This record gives C-alpha cells, structure tokens and sequence, in this order.
C-alpha cells in the first residue's frame, strides 16, 4: 500500500448536494468509460482500502477532514446516476462501477461524525456499442495451447487510471445576446467567465450577468464543479486553476495469461510408395499443413489447406516431419 | 559520419584517431580503455563444504541384545557390540558381566558453516564481453559502457557506439571452475555423486540451503574401551579443509595475459589479448567545413627539448598565420610520433606549445595542424630509467 | 502504451511547453484556437488562445503478461535420460553428457558422452514468445526503430525505465474541437507477433524439439554419444560356472 | 554462530628498487614472513612463488608484453621495458 | 633515512616520506604514511662484518 507518501485532499466540487459548490472530500477529479462492457473507472479526492497510520483494511476509508486526514466505512461509500451502481472494485482514488442510463454522476461516502458528503458531475452515460467478435466458442475438449485474456474479477488490484477535477467543463448556452449586450445564465451554478470587451471582464459569478456593449463569439464561460472526480480524457479540456494535480482509480477486468482449447483436424487418408509419402487431405475449416527433413537440410515448407488435395511428399533416408494442423507431428521413415 | 577504427585491448592507453571528412575540417578523438569485462555463463553443478559426523547417545542394552535398523541417511553406520561391561563417573551401568550390548549408530550430514564456508563447482559455458570507454568528444570526456559484441549500440551526446566484436575468443577459465570466496580455481573436480573420501567432494550438496546430501567419507565405527561409554570411529578427514590448505594460487595470480579475476558475479577484468574494433557515428552538426574554418600559412617548428620515452617527454613551438579566431584539430601524420593535444585556439600571427611522445632518438615527424602540415625536426635523448612502469 | 493527459486550454492568453525527461515526450502549444463543446463554447477570446498538447510513451498494462524476450546464447550443456535392461530389470538413467557426471544405479557407475557434435540449433541472439523460440538479429539495446521489433525497449516486465522510439508528433485540433490528434508510428511488437512465421520447432534442422522455460532443444538427431558402464564384477559370472551348450540346430 | 566478516590485514613495506637492461632489482625486507609472487603479462605467464623472511635481493627478466610483481597484501606492481 | 653530526647532535637531517592520512568517522587519532627506521632494517640485514 504504497500511501505512506500520499494523502486524501480537499478539492473544489461543484455540486455538493442541491446545486450548492463546496470543498468536498469525496470530489470527482476524472470519469473513464473506455471499456466496451459498461464499466467505469472513477477518479476520486479521497482513499479507500488504506487507513490514517497508512495500513491496508478493505472495510475502512481515508477522507481529508479539515486539515488532517480521518477515516471512515466501505460500506458507507455509493456510486449512483439515476438509480444506485454496483461497485465492483475499490482502491485508493479509484472506484470501478456499472451505472444504468444517467446524465449526471453522484459519488458519496459517510463520515465518523454520521455526515454524508457528495459530489455530482454532469456526465452523458449510456453504454454503447463496444466489441471486436462474436463471443462464443470453440470446442469443449481439445489441445490446451497458451494464450491471454481478460478476466471478470471486479476486486481493485493491478490496472489503474488517471481522474482530476472536471476541470472547468465549458457550456456556449451559458451565454445570451441580449440586443447588443452578453448575459451570462447561471442557473445556480458557480460559472467562470472572460471577454474581450472592457469593463469586468474576469471572475467566478454565483449570479446573473451582463456584459454592455459585447458579442457572444468574443467571451468564454465554464461551469466549475469540484465536488466530484472525472478521468484524464483528453477529449475534454484541463482545469485552468489548476496544474498537474490528479488522482487514481483502480480499474476492473485485468489481463492474465489463460489456456486455450483449440480442436485438432481428422486423420488424412495415408498411401506409402517408393520413396515418397501421399496424403488426401479433407479440411473442415483452413487448415496449417508443415513439413521438413530430419537432417542436415530441413527444407521447411508451409501452406494454408482449405479445399480437398493430393499431396506427394518425398522421404529421405534421414526422415520426412509432417504436421497437420494443431495434431502431433507425424514421423515418416523409408524401408531399408 | 561513420568513423570505423581498431585499438588494442590494453586498459590505461590513451590512443588518439584523426577523423577526416572530405569536404570537412579534420577532427581529432581520444579514446581510453577504462575496463574490458568477459563474464562466463555459469551452471552450478554442487556445492562443497565442512562435514558434520552427527552422533547420538549409544544405546547401552543391559542384560540383552539391541539391533541395528537400516535407515536411509548419508554414510549412515551401525553396528553393535556384544560383551560390553563399562562404568561411569558414578559406577558402573550394567546387572550382567557379558549378556550386555551396545548400539553405535552413526550418519554425516552438512556442517551449520555450510551457508558461510563453502566452495562453488561451476560448469562455464560462453563468455559475454563488455567495455567502458572514455572518449574526449567536443573537449568532453564522456563514459560509454556497452557489449563488445560489435551489435548493442549506445548514443552518448547524439553519436552512436559501437564496440566489438573482440578479435580473440580466449578467456582464463576453463569448462570446469571451482569459486571460493573472492578466489577462482580451474578444476576438474568429480562429477555429482562420485566423491572419494578425504578428497574435495567428499560431501557433495546443490546448494548452501539444500535439503539432500551425498556423502562418501568411510565412515566405520570400533569398538568402545573397557568400562568407558563412548562412540568410537574411524573417518577420512574433511576434504574441503584440506583443499583449503592444498589448493595453490588462484587464477588473479596464474592467469596469462594479465588478468585480473573478480567476484559476485566471476569475471575475467583486463586481459591484454587481441584487439577491439570501435565504430562512431558522429553527427552532422559536430563537422565544420574547410572552406568556414581558419586556414594555416607561414608555418615553422622547434623542439627546444626533447627525451625519448613512454610518456611526453617532447616539446614542441609552432609558428603559424591564421585568417580567423577559431579551433584547430592538432595529430601527428608519423605513426612514431604521438601528440598530447587533440584540439587548439588559433588567432592570427601567434604561436602554440605542443607535448609529444616518441621511441626514435632522430625524429623527422610531420604535425599537421587544422588542414595545414609542418616538418618538425627533433634529437631526443634516452632516460634515466630502462625499465618504466606504465604500458606506451 | 501512448499516455496523453488532458489538453491545457489557455483562454485569453499563451501556454509554455516545459521540457519533461519521459521516454518520446513531445510537446506542442498551438495559437489561435477557438473551439467548443456539447454544451458550447469554453473561451471569451477569438484568437488570443492557446492549446497546450503534451505526450509521451510508457509500458502498457500488458507487458507482465504479453512480452517477448531478447536473448544472448553463449554455451549449450547436454544432458540425457537413458533406459537399461540391466539384470532383467529396467532402470532410468539421467546425466549431463560431458563425460565427467558419473551416475550410480545399482552399482553400477554410468558415464555419459561426451557429445560428437557441439551443434546448436540457437544462434548467438534468440528471442522468446511464450512457448515459441525464433533466431533473431534483433536491434541492441537503445537503438530501436519505430514500427519495428524492439520499438520499445525495457530491461524486465517489471523494470521502471524504458526506452522508446515510436516517432511520435501532435497535431492541430479539428475547428471548435477538444481533442490530441498525433502521427505515430503503429506498434512494433503487435506487427511482429502477426509477422514472425515460424519458430524453431518447425525450422531446425536434425527433427530438432524446441522446449521452453527453460529453452532447449530436445531430441536432435545429429552425431552419436559414447557410454561407459562400470558392472560390478558381482553380476558375473564365470565360463566353467554357468551351463554350458551342444548339440545346436536353428 | 558463524559469520561471514572482514579482516584488517598489513602491507608490507616498499622495497628498493633498481632499473636494468631487461630486468628488474629488488632489496626485500621483511619484517615478518612475506609472499613474493610474480609472473609474465603475455602468452606463458609462468607463476613463481616465494615466502621471503630474510634480507633478500632478487633479480627478475622483464619481457616485451610485461612483468607484474605482488609483494605480500600490497597491488601488484607492474613493470614494462623502455623502447 | 636520518643523518645527525654526533649523537648529541642539535640539528638532524630527515628523509622518512612521511605522509598524514584522514582520520577514521568519529575518531581522533593521526594516521599517517612513513617508510620504516633504515637503521633498524640495517641491523638485521647488514651480514658479517670485517
């Protein structure tokens, strides 16, 4: 539990719970949705998994309380969009969870004093297409060869990704011409707003304003949330207050070296004669045919059999390999 | 520019190579041989060391017969003793004059030292060559370590390196090595499981922590003296105690060439056999053209002192007229003659002083300063010491 | 794996590249940028501002798992199992065949080789992908080419430096958009694993077997082996001792 | 128990050394018995050894490729003939 | 090494190579480099007299 180092923090977050901004120590900081299956990788202000004496206990919680860091419960801790998610891994900032279709993401937690705290980030979700086959086998029973794939344990470990503050998340609706003057809706929303026009052209509005004599292509506004935690997409912009400061999330499904069954090709009808070998070949499916010498000059030979063939292959006195597809290699030897 | 050069194999030599680029002002690089490496690749075969003759109390059967079990330890031995009467600090121990016996059971099993004292028996395969170069790039010294292969290329100050492949194939060890400590002895020690008593691989292990051992000691127990409880034995002598007395000088001090072995991993360092080709791809950006470099006119040289030996015991004065303020490359066109100087700052009307080393007592050698050559006549005289203590 | 952050939109003003030592770091800050978003725009100006665009390679997740190794082959130790009728009975024999390792089975000491051919099927360079062993002139350590084998080059699957050479350059972002678009080169070791053919155990020559973890070669069909067999004189027995035949039609 | 440590151990004072042609004098004295060792940096190295105990002068042939002398615990010195 | 005039001599010349070393991490001591007494050599590898 490398944390000795690193500690929980207090960041900005934009809805702490009914459309109110605060520094919430449950803040979303980054929201990856790069897996097909529906899972997400949540980037969050505080550390789970780890204690304050900086110890691992998966049922406890590390949360920034007012200059030093407390701990809390696991089970305290909830992941929801329009209904509750399933958490499926937890470790550190990284929170993995499968949502239902939502347009904005709520991550909260309890405390030890029994208060709950959460952050709310305006986020698009609804899973879509994401798959590169057919997903179904493949023989029950046949050559074990080994190969790699993704595994279904949800449990934080291994893989994790980047989260920060949703950053500033821009909106042009923020912004009105009104005849020839710029009104800025805020809508109970802490907004972040700059012009090329002179007068008040900088600042962090909690109300209604007007900039005199100004076009809406000349200015520039964001809503800022720090409550809640989103991943380092760079298909969405940095937050400006702010440098490198970033958290992490462990991430669900890892890759793991498996076995793979793959079926071996029925037996060609073999015919010996005077030095050579001569197979009839009946493949299902493409099937590998191989062969080379057993001697000083191997002579390897290789071709993808798909129709019904003949093939007439010589024998040398040190001995002819032939290998069809995933079978044993055959061994062929002439009589003396 | 790919500038393909060959020197010997001897470490603390500095050798200098003039790069000539046509079209571009020459240049002048100082390599030195800090380390050549050859380590073999190793398959431990066993481990050797102190034996422990693991004895218990013999059971003393009073007014019956005991019996030997067979049981499966190294050089496991039992025997028993009939007639046996002895006594004790107190008295005796027995009812019976003769109905008593005696069981003297007895095994050899690896020394509590084995994990600190003990002697490895290698198997050496091939050997993997590797050097530390230094090189005066750009009037830098700059470090590169890579294989002497002539493949594993490394980029120090964007010039590419490529060392090797060594043109001997020789290393001081053999196919079968011996390592005790910081010392490597070339042996051929008995296979696994063939040791003879009193000889090194009398008790033969896999590794220091093992749990099975092979043991060949002889072993054979006697027969106790009147009244006395005691085991008594006739064993072979440790062998490896007795290799660590008998063995001689290591390879450090046997070895030809003048190799240096070293330990954890073992290692042949600086054996002065064969020679080492260096390749340098030395970019673009580091030539100069003749044309934008300062020309030399009106050139004359004179050695004021001169002491043929080998080290720089030659100074030289040259006089020149250049056109503009810039560096010059300074190298030695006589393969007799070898500059101290790579590289210069030249003016206009000036003068430069100059170290040489050279063997000859009449020396007409050529210095060829920038694009320029100058005749330099030199009568050096022999030194005060035949024989020196550094390699030319 | 091409790690890309999120890119610093600077509104009203100019960001600076800060040079970073990562492995193929590349930074790039764009002028006169002006795009938006689902909900719209993000910036007050129309041509005062800047994009900041900062990259630069690591090892993927991947590599604990899917790697390949690149190998220097020095020396080959032989080794054999050997079965015997000894006494009416068969007994397994394994020993190194140098001719040195003596075996004791029943008595009996057994010296095996030393081998007729030190032939190897391994050149002085191999390379290792899972159970597959392949010749290789693969590129030395920190000389890799990008798209090529050896594109990314690190010391073990667990190692924290690396060496990265993929040619990687940013480019400008599409009008009114958010996004790093970059030219790199694809990767080396996934177009290696498609165009490698075959290894070792179908190419040898002899009907070579190539084995991994560790790598061998097992059963290759090239020379003969010398085999010496010290029987104690307990399992002879003498002329005049043993019975004695006549009177032979076959 | 038994651990693996180091040991301080002296060297032994420098001796007087004298230049010939092709060969090397050294005036040796040993306060205690001292290991004289030497051998040819060449193609035959041909080791020699020796403890000295008493005042000794010893008279060595220095070769082209070169002649390295360890004198007890002390580096081993290294000698090469002028061209 | 050391060459006086007469045994209760004033001034002495002294060629020892005499050298001071660092002292050892949290030591007060001078160590120090010197070649040993040539007399006291002489004395025991000088050989018969006349």
């Amino acid at each position: 539990n490398v944390y000795k180092a690193t500690r929980p923090y207090l960041a900005h977050c934009p809805d702490c719970g009914e459309g109110h901004s605060c520094h919430s120590p449950v803040a979303l900081e980054r929201i990856r949705n790069e897996a097909t299956d529906g899972t997400l990788k949540i980037q969050v202000s505080l550390q789970i998994g780890i204690k304050t004496d900086d110890s691992h206990d998966w049922t406890k919680l590390r949360y920034m309380d007012n200059h030093m860091p407390a701990d809390a419960e696991r089970a305290g801790l909830f992941v929801r969009t329009s209904a509750p998610c399933t958490i499926t891994g937890t470790m550190g900032h990284f929170i993995l969870a499968r949502c239902p279709k939502g347009e904005t993401l709520t991550v909260g937690f309890t405390d030890s004093r029994k208060i709950s705290h959460s952050c709310t980030h305006p986020f698009h979700h609804d899973p879509p297409v994401i798959g590169r086959e057919k997903f179904h086998s493949r023989p029950q029973h046949g050559k074990e060869l080994p190969c790699s794939t993704y595994v279904q344990s949800t449990a934080a470990t291994t893989e994790e990704i980047e989260v920060h503050m949703p950053p500033d998340t821009p909106d042009r609706t923020l912004m009105s011409q009104q005849s020839g003057n710029v009104k800025i809706t805020v809508n109970g929303q802490t907004v972040r707003y700059k012009c090329n026009c002179g007068g008040s052209n900088e600042g962090l509005t909690t109300t209604d304003k007007v900039i005199n004599n100004c076009k809406v292509d000349q200015c520039h506004a964001a809503v800022t949330n720090h409550k809640k935690w989103q991943y380092n997409s760079p298909l969405v912009p940095r937050n400006a207050e702010l440098g490198d400061r970033k958290g992490k999330i462990h991430i669900p499904f890892p890759l793991a070296n498996v076995t793979c069954r793959v079926p071996k090709a029925r037996n060609p009808t073999v015919t010996y004669g005077k030095n050579q070998v001569i197979m009839l070949l009946y493949p299902d499916h493409p099937t590998l045919l191989s062969y080379r010498n057993m001697g000083e000059e191997p002579n390897y030979q290789e071709e993808w059999v798909m129709h019904k063939k003949e093939v007439v292959l010589t024998v040398p006195t040190e001995g002819l390999e032939v290998t069809w597809g995933n079978n044993e290699p055959y061994k062929y030897w002439p009589q003396l | 520019y790919e500038h393909v050069t060959v020197i010997p194999n001897t470490v603390g030599v500095p050798y200098k190579t003039l790069v000539n680029r046509p079209g571009y002002s020459p240049m002048v690089l100082e390599m030195e041989l800090l380390s050549v490496t050859l380590e073999p690749t190793l398959s431990l075969d066993y481990i050797t060391c102190e034996y422990k003759t693991v004895i218990p109390s013999p059971y003393v059967k009073c007014c019956g017969t005991a019996e030997c079990k067979d049981k499966n330890l190294p050089d496991y031995s039992c025997k028993v003793f009939t007639g046996v009467y002895p006594f004790m600090w107190g008295g005796a121990y027995c009812f019976c004059d003769a109905e008593n016996t005696q069981l003297s059971e007895a095994h050899v099993e690896k020394s509590e030292s084995c994990k600190t004292e003990f002697a490895s028996a290698y198997r050496a395969h091939t050997a993997s060559a590797s050097a530390k170069l230094r090189v005066l790039y750009q009037g830098n010294n700059i470090t590169v370590t890579a294989y002497a292969n002539g493949d594993h290329a490394v980029t120090v100050k964007d010039a590419k390196f490529i060392v090797g492949p060594m043109s001997s194939a020789w290393t001081p060890f053999d196919n079968k090595i011996v390592v005790y400590k910081g010392d490597v002895y070339n042996m051929d020690y008995p296979p696994f499981g063939a040791g003879r008593p009193g000889q090194f691989g009398d008790i033969q292990s896999r590794t220091p922590e093992s749990k099975d051992v092979y043991a060949n000691t002889q072993l054979v127990l006697q027969r106790p003296a009147a009244g006395t409880v005691h085991v008594p034995y006739s064993q072979a002598p440790s062998g490896f105690k007795y290799w660590l007395k008998e063995r001689g000088a290591s390879l450090q001090h046997t070895a030809p060439f003048g190799c240096q072995i070293a330990t954890n991993p073992v290692r042949a360092v600086n054996c002065a056999v064969g020679n080492m080709p260096i390749s340098i791809d030395i970019p673009e950006a580091a030539f100069t053209r003749v044309v934008d470099a300062p020309s030399l006119t009106d050139m004359s040289c004179e050695v004021p002192a001169c002491t043929h030996s080998s080290d720089f015991g030659g100074v030289a004065i040259i006089k020149y007229a250049a056109s503009k303020k810039g560096k010059c490359a300074v190298h030695s066109m006589t393969n007799a003659v070898t500059i101290r100087e790579a590289e210069i700052e030249v003016e206009g009307n000036s003068q430069l002083q100059i170290s040489f080393s050279t063997a000859l007592a009449s020396a007409e050698f050529r210095v060829q300063v920038c694009s320029t050559q100058v005749h330099c006549a030199a009568e050096c005289h022999p030194p005060k010491d035949h024989i020196v203590n550094y390699p030319a």
